[PDB]
RNA sequence: GGGGCGGUCGCCUCCUAAAAGGUAACGGAGGCGCCCAAAGGUUCCCUCAGAAUGGUUGGAAAUCAUUCGCAGAGUGUAAAGGCACAAGGGAGCUUGACUGCGAGACCUACAAGUCGAGCAGGGACGAAAGUCGGGCUUAGUGAUCCGGUGGUUCCGCAUGGA
RNA sequence: AGUCUUGGAGGUAGAGCACUGAUUGGACUAGGGGCCCCUACCGGGUUACCGAAUUCAGUCAAACUCCGAAUGCCAAUGACU
RNA sequence: UGGUGGCGAUAGCGAAGAGGUCACACCCGUUCCCAUACCGAACACGGAAGUUAAGCUCUUCAGCGCCGAUGGUAGUCGGGGGUUUCCCCCUGUGAGAGUAGGACGCCGCCAA
RNA sequence: GGUCCGGUAGUUCAGUUGGUUAGAAUGCCUGCCUGUCACGCAGGAGGUCGCGGGUUCGAGUCCCGUCCGGACCGCCA
């Protein structure tokens, strides 16, 4: 025999997107190109770097990355030109 | 409910701009200035 | 019988057990304890029937105290029917015990009754037990 | 102003004395004396706001504020949104001239009076009226009242405790 | 008493507030002000290396006037640091009101400034 | 976890997720098919929820006055991230809720999706600096074909028109 | 590509209560049962009989984190392979 | 003593105590610039009667807050066993709530 | 065991959708009528919405779970 069971209503989900930083502290960027995709402001931007609509960090000049502290316990990301 | 609009001018027939609004908020033919293009300058934007 | 009032879901995941009791490893309230020395589950009706088993014994001689809590629920799914398709219902609440963590301890009572009692209610629980005083 | 010379003059050496404050200036003195308007709406009658603005004006020097409520709640079928209540603020010249009508005058000509509110004080130097009555002044176009309900009046001082802050209305003219 | 907070306590906000969108660096210093009740200073300063290059105030040695705080002060402070820049010359400052309200003596300092040459 | 029946089918938030990203199940919890001519842009100015105490109509709470109060309160809405140097609250002006674009980069089977400094034309705000290419960030939406409507300095079957 | 060195993001194991919840005892009292009377209990006197709020101590959490590794991952520098 | 910056609060919060001719700040009154969704406290306005009371600036302190390795452990990379939901041995590696204590400020440049 | 319905005055049903009002007969009570009763005629009270939790300025009327019943399905070897 048999019973039946149903009504789970959970399997759902977004298509998830993806959040990380792409550029490595130490590693050379040109102009424009993507230092953090995160999703608010995870960490504020420093000289150089700018901050998107959708709150991500972009470098204005090409050079060389650099994260450091901001504050007690905030970040800030920099690029600091060669 | 939100219904499309296109807008028009006076200054010339040529226009383009789309927008949102709301007919219990905005029953009256809006208004709006913005750059028109083929003018080539800001002019006085209707509907239509 | 010790419902928690509320709880923020009534389903979640099993867990493991690893290494030694996080708190509560020694006697802090009675003169003397009982302490489990392996790791394992603990439910309602395992407390409800060790505290009965000692203070119906003890009777006017003093207090027990519990440190133990079924703040964990655990699901069944129901009988006969097809694995899957969605958790089953929740019927029970359990407390995690690890090794180290001392159950009961007893206030206000001579040593060897509360010795014999303790190993009485010790039965009541699947654990190998150890009997335990303070320093 | 007469109420002000005379703070000047007599109040604030006798005080100064009766308290032994090293610095002079460190005197207790009335900050601003403040009008609160509360109309049961909800709104249950749009025309009161409306009414009590304008009586109050005249019972004021100066225009008042409507007071913008902060919370909805339904106890009172008050929505976020409709107004309730006045206020208007009072320094300077204008708080003397206030205070005089109303020690000379206001409270004497209550329906019936008995000395004001023994312990009225808040704790640090601050003081609060509960007057029923729109008849603060006797000049009032009196026969256009229709709803009775009077003032919430505060005063506001300098003092950072209860005993001097008593101890200077006694001379500033209040009975107790 | 009523806790009145301090009047330059308020205005420290409002400075930090409109100076975290700008600062004067080399070759576009910063100018500054201070509205004091009985004297008005002025300040040209280069962020990044954090040091001021140079000053004037109503109480400076000489030039004085009675005023010593009120508009006049201001316009002849103000063209007296437009001097103090022009010997080192700079010929160009980003203005920084110093957490105040740019209608009066702020104003008068600026219009010295400007009409003495040092383009803002 | 055989079919049937039940339930589900796209998108967005979190956990499961094993400290990069990614990662399934008829696994565990919610939401979306909008809304806003201001709830946008800009300049300028502040600051919360709750509590104690006095105050009437009026109490547990209406509206006042003091004090405490790092965020408990808010942020259009569902969760998370982040926000009191405002991204929260208020006022004036305004429509950049622009056109032509776009060095580079993210994400990616493809289709698509995302950010983007910087340039030109004209603006809005402000004295200026300088900000503005819609909402505080992530959902609020669909191929091609066919047809409708507006502009066209394009073609229009001998030529001129259609 | 591996390894050595340097620098990064990352919030898991662990630990913990600083937040959100769960939660055990002591102290304490607001407020409730507690009958008597005066009586509309006005209030007193009223059991630890319950009992909110605080503070001392104590135990838990995938959707709690003031903390936080080992590894793994992303790069720079040079050195050997 | 003022102004204005950088530094993780080792800078804060508290408790006491000192100062002001000059500097600063409270103060004095809205006459005209400007303003109080009501108001000269606030905005600005133009002085200088009196006051260090507060602010501000200095002296002191471990009550709170903050910072903080040493040896322990728990965890864990990589190997090896065991009666194996879990335990144990070896090379490292290294938790934090705990104390050793640091601290109730350090660096500037223009005007005294 | 699954899916869907509902649960309101003492009884029976609207409202239950209109988030912002609890209603209609019967019953019951008082009076009148009749010699008395019954019809009949005047008047009047009631539930504060199965239970518990949650959103909201506001839940009966929105969303959850628990109890109660009622409708349907529970098939192929």
């Amino acid at each position: 025999s048999k019973k039946g069971v149903g009504s789970t209503k959970n399997g759902r989900d977004s298509e998830a997107k993806r959040l990380g930083a792409k550029r490595a502290d130490g590693q050379f960027v040109t102009g424009g190109s993507i230092l953090y995709r995160q999703r608010g402001t995870k960490i504020y931007p420093g000289e150089n770097v700018g901050r998107g609509g959708d709150d991500t960090l972009f470098a204005k000049i090409d050079g060389t990355v650099k994260f450091e502290r901001f504050g007690r316990d905030r970040k800030k990301v920099s690029v600091y030109p060669v | 409910m939100r219904v499309n609009i296109t807008l028009a001018c006076t200054e010339c027939g040529e226009r383009n701009y789309i927008s949102k609004k709301n007919k219990r908020n905005n029953p009256d033919r809006v208004e709006f200035k913005k750059y028109c293009p083929r003018d080539k300058k800001s002019t006085l934007h209707r509907e239509t | 019988m010790l419902l928690p009032k509320r709880v923020k879901y009534r389903r979640e995941h099993r867990g493991k057990m690893r290494g030694r009791a996080k708190g509560g490893t020694e006697v802090h309230f009675g003169e003397f304890g009982i302490q489990a020395l392996e790791a394992s589950w603990i439910t309602n009706r395992q407390i409800e029937a060790a505290r009965i088993a000692m203070t119906r014994y003890m009777k006017r001689g003093g207090k027990v105290w519990i440190k133990i809590f079924p703040s964990k629920p655990y699901t069944a799914k129901p009988l006969e029917v097809r694995m899957g398709s969605g958790k089953g219902a929740p019927e029970g609440w359990v407390a995690v015990v690890k090794p180290g963590k001392v159950l009961f301890e007893i206030s206000g009572v001579s040593e060897e009754v509360a010795r014999e009692a303790l190993r009485l209610a010790s039965h009541k629980l699947p654990i190998k037990t150890k009997f335990v005083k303070r320093e | 102003n007469r109420l002000k010379e005379k703070y000047n003059k007599e109040i604030a050496p006798a005080l100064m004395t009766k308290f032994n404050y090293d610095s002079v200036m460190q005197v207790p003195k009335i900050e601003k004396i403040v009008i609160n308007m509360g109309v049961g709406d909800a709104v249950q009658n749009a025309k009161a706001i409306d009414s009590a603005v304008e009586e109050l004006t005249f019972i004021a020097g100066q225009k008042p504020v409507v007071t913008r409520a902060k919370k909805s709640i339904a106890g009172f079928r008050l929505r976020e949104g409709m107004p309730i209540g006045a206020k208007v603020t009072l320094r300077g010249e204008r708080m003397y001239d206030f205070l005089d009508k109303l020690i000379s005058v206001s409270l004497p000509r209550v329906r019936d009076f008995r000395g004001v509110s023994k312990k009225s004080f808040d704790g640090r130097g601050n003081y609060t009226l509960g007057i029923k009555e729109q008849l603060i002044f006797p000049e009032i176009d009196y026969d256009k009242v229709t709803k009775v309900r009077g003032m919430d009046i505060v005063i506001v001082t300098t003092a950072n405790t209860d005993e001097e802050a008593r101890e200077l209305l006694t001379q500033v003219g209040m009975p107790f | 008493m009523i806790t009145k907070t301090s009047k330059n306590a308020a205005r420290l906000k409002r400075h930090a507030r409109v100076r975290a969108k700008l600062s004067g660096t080399a070759e576009r210093p910063r100018l500054n002000v201070f509205r004091s009740n009985k004297h008005i200073y002025a300040q040209i300063i280069d962020d990044v290396n954090g040091v001021t290059l140079a000053s004037a105030s109503t109480l400076d040695k000489d030039l004085n006037v009675e005023s010593t705080g009120d508009t006049s002060a201001a316009t002849k402070v103000g063209e007296l640091v437009a001097k103090r820049a022009a010997e080192k010359g700079i010929s160009d400052v980003v203005f920084d009101r110093g957490g105040y309200l740019y209608h009066g003596r702020v104003k008068a300092l600026a219009d010295a400034a400007r009409e003495a040459g040092l383009k803002f």
